[PDB]
């Protein structure tokens, strides 16, 4: 009756339907279902998973013996290294579970839905006569997506370092992560700490300022949508000392005494943030690292002074020399 | 002329308000509500509100608790609050009341 | 006797419903690991 | 086993065709 | 009026910076425990309380600075500059590690008359004083780290000191001998001070592309400062925009901005109250179901087994010039290695 | 391993207790609209 | 009878963003 | 230290609860309005 | 409201319920009080962390008995 | 006066051009003579360790802190 | 309507139903400290105090009634190691009894002033509304408090119509509870020495009398009402909450 | 508003005394570090 090629290319491209569904949405919705299933059934009953290669797995499941903040999806083995690995790369599934597979290709669906959850953003806010770059600011989160599920196993050559999807399992990551390349004294990582502390302040500070100030708001409303004047009370008188102390530093540094900046101030500051301690991992996964400071002061007698940073390197042996089981002698190494 | 209403020092205001006067039970305390609908304030300028002084040739008393309200993002309107609560302020207020009725007009209505 | 004049209504929205389910609910999860331990 | 290979293939391209040519529709 | 009512009108003049009842708490206090860093962070050692060096004028760089804490030996003393342990003399102070006690103490003090100057200052705009109330997670962070963690140790040694290394140190340490990762309080912590960066950007975000005025020039001639925004956008737009993208939204701008008050300041709180809690040494260290089913069975093996044998390393490589008063001895034959297991 | 009756009945009344209060709030707050 | 209850409290949280998103008051 | 929020919480209403509140408790209930209009 | 024979008698104890003293009448005498109490706190304080030291007096669990 | 037009005016030049360079020379001499290591008990820059023992300095004691310190400073340990 | 976490704002002018509340709260708190009691005894063993102590037992509320003077059971055992002695009424199961019997009492008072709310006393007898007169309040109930910390330190603890306290050599191989006579020197402050603890309640149970006597008689100053906000109950509920969080400090410490 | 008198002794007279002659003795000092011979 209207050609069910337009029927199916309007239900698509409708903006009146309880959630948007894109073109993007059409890559999105079974990459999705498939990661976010694969990992349901993995987290409660995956295969103990052999990642080292040396035939003693790890274990991820709760049917297994553990609890949840004790689970994790296990990394695929570290015989697989770069390795595309499907079902099919398999001569039965046992090996393919007991090699970490299902890792794998939850991953891979994940990123590739992510991708396409930022082009669904951008499209509605095209079709609803919107600005657009509030996906450039979700580009912030993909950015570290990419760094710590794809960018940071190539460089390192294995699939096998990558982040384990669970809770302990990403503190392994962290520890066993500081040991070997130092990303504390690492400057990417503290401008990301930087943006965080200050994401969470400038949310305090915006949150109790406007919510001291706003007396009510009101606005007609009818039986299927909004009504006509967005109407608002707010508060518009303050004392010169709030204006001498915080106002002249906000207003300086936006280098605007518009307050349009304020907001805008808001949504840059953490994401820049994470966009730097982004690059620090990837760049990390080019074996370049952060400072140490060893024996920066010797008396001139010619021994070592310590340092506040000498007690850091003596932990990082420490953690370094139970993460490589691979031989006593190991002289220099990764990669 | 002998009674204004700034909001920055020395800046009047054109605009008249209607005032309401709410009596708290037997005079001595009691509150005005000042109403200003589109004054210029609210159309130009970029010094900041102060707060409400209302001047006469008794000094100024000086109020905190002005409004703004909005349409849409334009500010429309302006509401003010002055609550006294001593039969001193009261007459005093009644006396600056005076000077201001009379001189932007006009006058003055009650009823019980 | 005589009615107390200060009794006053509750009130409690389905918006408020959900979220305080949502907080029954994953506290619940994230200590039962140690309820157990 | 290689039926779920050649299954993954068709399956998958016909979704990206449905996306591209909803794209070129606009 | 009497010499009362004149001083305290002077107290509250308008002008540049506010002065106030509570800035004679706040200023002195904050000129001195600030200042006390800066002249400590340059030149006074830490030979005599750690063995280490610590200021410039050893050799040290912005990093490796620090001022830092007594020796063990002192106990929970205050430190006193006419105390029993000085007596009245500046060097063995500086020498004693006695200033870092000053500075905690003077910027302790700083902090509550922070707090009042918010008050006094809201209360005269006559507007609600949130912001106080929100910033009372920083004292509660601060008083729970910094001056009751270690009276809950055996002294102050074991406080953290003020400086970017001795604070780096700080995390390795607590990572090791609590296992500070595995407590459900610091990740109530994380969980909230990550939502309150979410919330940040979002926010920002959307505000910034719901924009009135983008057309015809402005038809808004205020701010008006003081109302921060949310008059220069569409709740509606925005709304309307995230029923569909994440299928639930706010629809009432009120509560939206108090749940940014509220997050990140239930974080803070909650981590607080874990780290009180370790100031008795009461840790979520392990669940006992596991440690026994590893025990029976050797083959066992989890991501949470490891972080127990990373973290016995931690303690084992760290501890004797961490701990150099106790005089920590290890022969290489009894430390842990991974190619003896 | 082990399996604490205990756990079980902390975790039941965790989940049990707070959310009836809050389902017979909701139920009692629908009657007063009509 | 804890990996059992694990799923059983999952379980309730799904069913909870079904009904929070379908099943929303309407917006007076 | 829970208490410690509660003390500053409970001051907060005390010393500003005509700012939480609409009606500044100096004045009795209010009684016939008079105006003033042009 | 009732009448009752405790009520009654308590009725002069609460029927002031709201008066003043004009002026700042007897708060000098808070002020030392207050004072006092400072130096107070911060003596048996310094007793109790042993950076003030009096004779006849030692900190410790020796002495119970 | 505001901080608009504060180092413009011929006050600024006339004192600030003279006393800045003295309290800075000052700041220079305190280090540059050594008198740091002497105030706040800083170790010059080989007294780290006495010839007499290797060990490094740590106060066992608080109320005899003065003495011991002392005692380490007597051998420039 | 009210929210979920304003339920109690009705009480604020409402002084009978408030009275009402309190001792609902009172009668929970009697309650549980005598269910507790038995709940402890029940599962006690004191065959052998000297290589399982009561402390490794995990008992928390049995060593509370041990300090001041509680040391049987009419079963006839005893925790000092002795075998055969008869406390009286006064032993561990006693005062548990005595406290269920005093939680009923109070559930019965508090739901009768809830039923009697309204009373001439409670009102202003210039306009029928909630009245209170808070000062004097503070003065009445300091003179009673002051009246049981010096009856308590005099009595009670010197052992003169009591039991007396819990004393101890410094390795804790021998303690009892025993008359204490106080100690006013500058050897009263030091907490190792239980003849300060006497001193001080006998001296500050004075001081409570005189400071009650005090707070009856004056007024407050009329610069301090109108800053410090007397007359709202809610004044007086900010203040306490800060006196128990110091109290709880200083007990963890302790 | 705040018209100008203020002659040589106000609040932002010694604000900015305060925080001038430390900070440069500091740099004065900061600076003669690097040239140390260690
Ligand atoms: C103006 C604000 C101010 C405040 C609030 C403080 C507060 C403090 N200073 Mg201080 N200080 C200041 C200015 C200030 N100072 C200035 C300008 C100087 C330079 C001259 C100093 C010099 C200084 C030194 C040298 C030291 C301190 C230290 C300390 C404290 C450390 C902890 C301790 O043991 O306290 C203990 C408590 C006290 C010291 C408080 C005593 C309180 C008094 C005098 C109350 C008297 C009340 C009243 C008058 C009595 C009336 C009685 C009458 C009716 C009979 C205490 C918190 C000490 C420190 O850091 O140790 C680690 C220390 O050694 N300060
Ligand atoms: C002291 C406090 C502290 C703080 C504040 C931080 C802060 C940070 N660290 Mg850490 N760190 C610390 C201490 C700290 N660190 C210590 C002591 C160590 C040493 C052991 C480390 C080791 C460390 C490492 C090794 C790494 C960090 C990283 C990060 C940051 C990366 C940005 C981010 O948040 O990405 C968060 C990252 C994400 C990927 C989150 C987004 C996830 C997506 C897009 C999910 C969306 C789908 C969702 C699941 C579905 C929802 C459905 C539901 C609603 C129904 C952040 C700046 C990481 C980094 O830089 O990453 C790039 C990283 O690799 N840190
Ligand atoms: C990766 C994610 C991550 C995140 C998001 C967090 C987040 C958090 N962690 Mg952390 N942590 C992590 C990973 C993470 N952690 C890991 C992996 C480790 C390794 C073990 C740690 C180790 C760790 C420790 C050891 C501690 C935390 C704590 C905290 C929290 C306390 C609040 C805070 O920031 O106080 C920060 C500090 C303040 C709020 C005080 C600031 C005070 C002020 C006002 C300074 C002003 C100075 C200024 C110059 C003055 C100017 C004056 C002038 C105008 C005159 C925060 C919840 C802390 C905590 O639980 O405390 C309760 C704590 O002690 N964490
Ligand atoms: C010391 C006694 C005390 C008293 C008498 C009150 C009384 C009051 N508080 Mg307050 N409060 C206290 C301590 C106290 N609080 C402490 C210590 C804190 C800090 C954590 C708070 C924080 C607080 C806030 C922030 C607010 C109140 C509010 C209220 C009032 C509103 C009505 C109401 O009761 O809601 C009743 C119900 C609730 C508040 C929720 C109850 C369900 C909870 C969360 C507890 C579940 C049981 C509990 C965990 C069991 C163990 C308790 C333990 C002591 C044994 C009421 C006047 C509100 C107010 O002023 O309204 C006008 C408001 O916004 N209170
Ligand atoms: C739009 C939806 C969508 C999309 C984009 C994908 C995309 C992908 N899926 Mg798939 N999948 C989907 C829906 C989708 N899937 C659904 C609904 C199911 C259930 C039936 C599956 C089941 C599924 C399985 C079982 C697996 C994948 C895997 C993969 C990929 C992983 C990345 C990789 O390493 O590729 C590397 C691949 C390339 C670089 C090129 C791929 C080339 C294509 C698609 C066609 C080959 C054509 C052939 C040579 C000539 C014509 C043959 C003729 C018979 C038609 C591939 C890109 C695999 C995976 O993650 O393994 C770990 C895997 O094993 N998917
Ligand atoms: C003859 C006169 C006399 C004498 C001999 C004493 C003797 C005593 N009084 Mg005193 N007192 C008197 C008259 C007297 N009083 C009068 C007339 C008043 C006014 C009415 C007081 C007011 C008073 C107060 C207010 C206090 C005492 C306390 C005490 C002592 C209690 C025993 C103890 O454990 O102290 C050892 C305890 C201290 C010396 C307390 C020091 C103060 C602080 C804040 C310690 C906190 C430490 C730390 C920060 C907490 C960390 C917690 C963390 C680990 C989690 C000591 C025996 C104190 C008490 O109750 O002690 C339990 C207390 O605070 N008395
Ligand atoms: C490390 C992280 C961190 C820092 C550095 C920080 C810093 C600050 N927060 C402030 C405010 C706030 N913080 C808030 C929420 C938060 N603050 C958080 C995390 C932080 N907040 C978090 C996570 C939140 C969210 C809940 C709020 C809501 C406020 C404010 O309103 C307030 C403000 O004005 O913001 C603009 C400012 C108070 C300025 C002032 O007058 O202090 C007075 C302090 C004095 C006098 C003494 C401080 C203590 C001293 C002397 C010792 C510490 C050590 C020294 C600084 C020495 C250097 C140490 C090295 C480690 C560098 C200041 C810029
Ligand atoms: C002691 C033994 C006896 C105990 C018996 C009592 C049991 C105690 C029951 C009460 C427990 C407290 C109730 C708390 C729940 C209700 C909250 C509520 O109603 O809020 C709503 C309340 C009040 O909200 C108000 O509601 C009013 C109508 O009632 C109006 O709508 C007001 O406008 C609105 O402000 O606000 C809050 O409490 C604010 C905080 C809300 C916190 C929600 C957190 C976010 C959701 C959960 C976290 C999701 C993220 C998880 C991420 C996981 C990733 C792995
Ligand atoms: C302690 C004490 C005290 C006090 C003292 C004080 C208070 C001090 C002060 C001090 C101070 C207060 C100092 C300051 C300092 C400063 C500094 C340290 C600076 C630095 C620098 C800067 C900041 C800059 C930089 C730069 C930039 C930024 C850019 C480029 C260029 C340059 C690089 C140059 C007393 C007497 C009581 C006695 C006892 C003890
Ligand atoms: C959980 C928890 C908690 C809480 C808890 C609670 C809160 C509880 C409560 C409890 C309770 C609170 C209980 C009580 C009980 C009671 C009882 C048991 C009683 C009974 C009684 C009776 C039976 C009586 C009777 C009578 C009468 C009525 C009259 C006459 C006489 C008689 C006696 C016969 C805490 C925080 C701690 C911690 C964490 C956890
Ligand atoms: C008719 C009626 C009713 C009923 C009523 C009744 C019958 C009530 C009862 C009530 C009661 C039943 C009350 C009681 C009160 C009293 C008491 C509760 C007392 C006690 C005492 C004691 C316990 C003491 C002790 C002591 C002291 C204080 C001091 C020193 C000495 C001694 C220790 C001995 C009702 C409600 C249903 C309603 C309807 C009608
Ligand atoms: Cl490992
Ligand atoms: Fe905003
Ligand atoms: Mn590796």
């Amino acid at each position: 009756s209207a050609n069910l090629w337009e029927r199916f290319c309007n239900w698509v491209t409708s903006t009146d339907n309880r959630l948007y569904v894109g073109w993007f949405g059409v890559i999105m919705i079974p990459t999705l279902l498939a990661a976010t299933i694969c990992f349901v059934i993995a987290f409660i009953a995956a295969p103990p998973v052999d990642i080292d290669g040396i035939r003693e797995p790890v274990s991820g499941s709760l049917l297994y013996g553990n609890n949840i903040i004790t689970g994790a999806v296990v990394p695929s083995s570290n015989a697989i290294g770069l390795h595309f690995y499907p079902i099919w790369e398999a001569a039965s599934l046992d090996e393919w579970l007991y090699n970490g597979g299902p890792y794998q290709l939850i991953i891979f669906h994940f990123l590739l839905g992510a991708s396409c959850y930022m082009g669904r953003q951008w499209e509605l806010s095209y079709r609803l006569g919107m600005r657009p770059w509030i996906c450039v600011a979700y580009s912030a989160p993909l950015a570290s997506a990419f760094a710590v599920f794809l960018i940071y196993p190539i460089g390192q050559g294995s699939f096998s370092d990558g982040m384990p999807l669970g809770i302990s399992g990403t503190f392994n990551f962290m520890i066993v992560f500081q040991a070997e390349h130092n990303i504390l004294m690492h400057p990417f990582h503290q401008l990301g700490v930087a943006g965080v502390f200050g994401g969470a302040l400038f949310c305090a500070m915006h949150g109790s300022l406007v919510t001291s100030s706003l007396i009510r708001e009101t606005t007609e409303t009818e039986s299927a949508n909004y009504g006509y004047k967005f109407g608002q009370e707010e508060e518009t008188y303050n004392i010169v000392a709030a204006h001498g102390y915080f106002g002249r530093l906000i207003f300086q540094y936006a280098s605007f005494n518009n307050s349009r900046s304020l907001h805008f101030f808001l949504a840059a500051w953490p994401v820049v943030g994470v966009w730097f301690t982004a690059l620090g991992i990837s760049t990390m996964a080019f074996n370049l690292n952060g400072f140490n400071f060893n024996h920066s002061v010797i008396d001139a007698k010619g021994n070592v002074i310590n340092t506040w940073a000498d007690i850091i390197n003596r932990a990082n042996l420490g953690m370094e020399v139970m993460h490589e089981r691979n031989a006593h002698n190991f002289p220099l190494d990764l990669a | 002329a002998m009674a204004e209403i700034q909001f920055i020092r020395g800046i009047n205001e054109e605009v008249v308000p209607d005032v309401r006067l709410t009596r708290a039970r037997d005079g001595s305390s009691g509150q005005a509500m000042f109403y200003f609908d589109n004054p210029k304030i609210v159309q130009e300028g970029n010094l900041e509100v102060t707060g409400m002084y209302m001047v006469d040739e008794e000094g100024e008393i000086v109020t905190r608790d002005v409004n703004a309200k909005f349409i849409n993002g334009q500010p429309v309107a302006i509401e003010a609050t002055y609550t006294m609560r001593s039969p001193q302020e009261w007459d005093r207020f009644i006396r600056f009341m005076d000077r201001y009725a009379a001189s932007h007009g006009l006058g003055f209505q009650k009823s019980e | 006797m005589e009615p107390n004049p200060n009794r006053q209504p509750v009130e409690l929205n389905r918006t408020s419903l959900y979220l305080g389910l949502l907080l029954i609910l994953v506290l619940a999860l994230l200590f039962s690991s140690y309820f157990f331990n | 086993m290689e039926t779920l290979k050649i299954t993954v293939y068709i399956v998958v391209t016909f979704f990206v065709l449905l996306f591209v040519f909803g794209f070129l529709s606009g | 009026r009497g010499w009362f009512d004149i001083l305290d009108d002077w107290l509250k003049r308008d002008r540049f910076v506010f002065v106030g009842w509570s800035g004679i708490l706040l200023f002195p206090c904050a000129y001195l425990a600030l200042g006390g860093w800066l002249t400590g962070t340059t030149f006074v050692t830490s030979w005599y309380t750690h063995g280490l060096a610590s200021s410039y004028l050893e050799g040290c760089n912005f990093l490796t600075v620090a001022v830092s804490t007594p020796a063990n030996s002192m106990g929970h003393s205050l430190l006193l500059l006419w105390g029993p342990e000085a007596q009245g003399d500046f060097t063995r102070w500086c020498q004693l590690g006695g200033l870092w006690t000053f500075i905690a103490l003077h910027g302790a003090f700083g902090l509550i008359g922070f707090m009042l100057r918010q008050f006094e200052i809201a209360r005269l705009v006559g507007v609600r004083p949130y912001n106080a109330i929100a910033f009372s997670a920083p004292i509660a962070v601060f008083v729970s780290v910094f001056l009751i963690y270690p009276l809950g140790q055996s002294s102050w040694f074991f406080a953290p000191s003020f400086g970017v290394a001795a604070i780096f140190r700080f995390l390795l340490f607590f990572q090791g001998f609590h296992n500070w990762t595995l407590n459900p309080f610091h990740m109530m912590g994380v969980a909230g001070v990550l939502g309150g960066a979410l919330l940040c950007a979002i926010h920002g975000a959307t505000v910034e592309n719901t924009l009135f005025q983008d057309g015809e020039g402005a038809s808004t001639f205020r701010a008006f400062n003081p109302t921060q925004a949310e008059e220069t956008y569409s709740m509606v737009t925005a709304n309307r925009f995230w029923s569909q993208i994440f299928g639930i939204a706010f629809s009432n701008k009120r509560w939206l901005h108090f749940f940014m008050l509220f997050v990140p300041v239930t974080g803070l709180w909650m981590s607080a109250i874990g780290v009180v809690g370790l100031a008795l040494n009461l840790r979520s260290y392990d669940f006992i179901s596991q440690e026994i089913r590893a025990a029976e069975d050797p083959e066992f093996e989890t991501f949470y087994t490891k972080n127990l044998l990373l973290n016995e390393g931690i303690r084992a490589w760290m501890a004797p010039q961490d701990q150099p008063h106790e005089n920590f001895v290890f022969p290489e034959e009894v430390l842990p290695r991974g190619n003896a297991l | 391993m082990e399996v604490n009756q205990l756990g079980l009945i902390a975790t039941a009344l965790f989940v049990l207790v707070p959310s009836v209060f809050l389902i017979i709030l909701y139920v009692q707050t629908e009657s007063q609209q009509k | 009878m804890e990996t059992i209850t694990y799923v059983f409290i999952f379980a309730c949280i799904i069913a909870l963003f079904f009904f929070a998103i379908f099943f929303r008051e309407p917006p007076r | 230290l829970l208490f410690f929020f509660g003390h500053i919480w409970h001051g907060a209403r005390t010393l500003f609860r005509d700012v939480f509140s609409g009606i500044d408790p100096e004045l009795s209930p209010e009684q016939v309005e008079w105006g003033f209009y042009q | 409201a009732r009448r009752t024979w405790l009520g009654d008698i308590l009725r002069p104890l609460n029927s002031e319920y709201g008066k003043v003293a004009p002026g700042w009448g007897t708060t000098p005498l808070m002020a030392v009080f207050m004072g006092l109490f400072l130096v107070f706190l911060l003596i048996i304080l310094e007793i109790y962390n042993s950076t003030l030291i009096l004779d006849g007096v030692n900190v410790s669990w020796k002495a119970l008995g | 006066r505001p901080f608009s037009d504060i180092i413009t005016s011929v006050r600024y030049w006339v004192i600030h051009s003279i006393t800045i360079p003295a309290l800075f020379i000052a700041g220079w001499l305190f280090v540059s003579t050594g008198l740091a290591y002497d105030v706040f008990g800083t170790p010059r820059p080989d007294s780290y360790y006495a010839q007499e023992q290797r060990s490094i300095p740590l106060v066992t004691d608080r109320f005899e802190a003065k003495q011991q310190v002392e005692t380490f400073l007597e051998q420039l340990k | 309507g009210l929210p979920w976490y304003r339920v109690h704002t009705v009480l604020i002018n409402d002084p009978g139903r408030l009275i009402a509340a309190h001792l609902m709260h009172t009668a929970l708190v009697a309650g549980w400290a005598g269910s507790m009691a038995l709940y402890e005894l029940a599962t006690f063993d004191p065959s052998d105090p000297v290589l399982n102590p009561m402390w490794r037992q995990g008992m928390f509320v049995l060593p509370f009634m041990a300090r001041l003077g509680v040391t049987g059971s009419w079963s006839g055992w005893s925790i000092t190691g002795e075998t055969g002695i008869d406390p009286g009424f006064w032993s561990f199961e006693g005062v548990a009894l005595a406290h269920i019997v005093l939680s009923g009492l109070l559930f019965l008072a508090a739901c009768w002033h809830w039923v009697y709310w309204d009373l001439e006393l409670f009102r202003d007898p210039r306009t029928g509304e909630p009245a209170l007169d808070l000062p004097k309040m503070f003065g009445i109930h300091l003179f009673l408090a002051g009246l049981l910390c010096f009856g308590f330190g005099a009595f009670h603890l010197t052992g003169l119509f009591g039991p007396g306290m819990w004393v101890s050599d410094p390795y804790g191989l021998t303690g009892s509870v025993q008359p204490v006579a106080p100690e006013w020197g500058p050897d009263g402050f030091n907490p190792y020495n239980p003849g300060g603890v006497v001193a001080h309640h006998i001296a500050a149970g004075i001081v409570g009398i005189i400071a009650g006597l005090f707070h009856i008689l004056v007024r407050p100053p009329q610069r301090l009402y109108k800053a410090l906000r007397m007359g709202n109950i809610e004044t007086v509920l900010s203040s306490s909450i800060a006196a128990v969080f110091f109290a709880a400090f200083v007990v963890a410490g302790t | 508003q705040e018209p100008v008198s203020y002659p040589i002794f106000t609040v932002r007279w010694v604000a900015v005394h305060t925080l001038a002659v430390p900070t440069i003795f500091f740099l004065g000092a900061i600076a003669a570090m690097q040239f140390i011979q260690r």
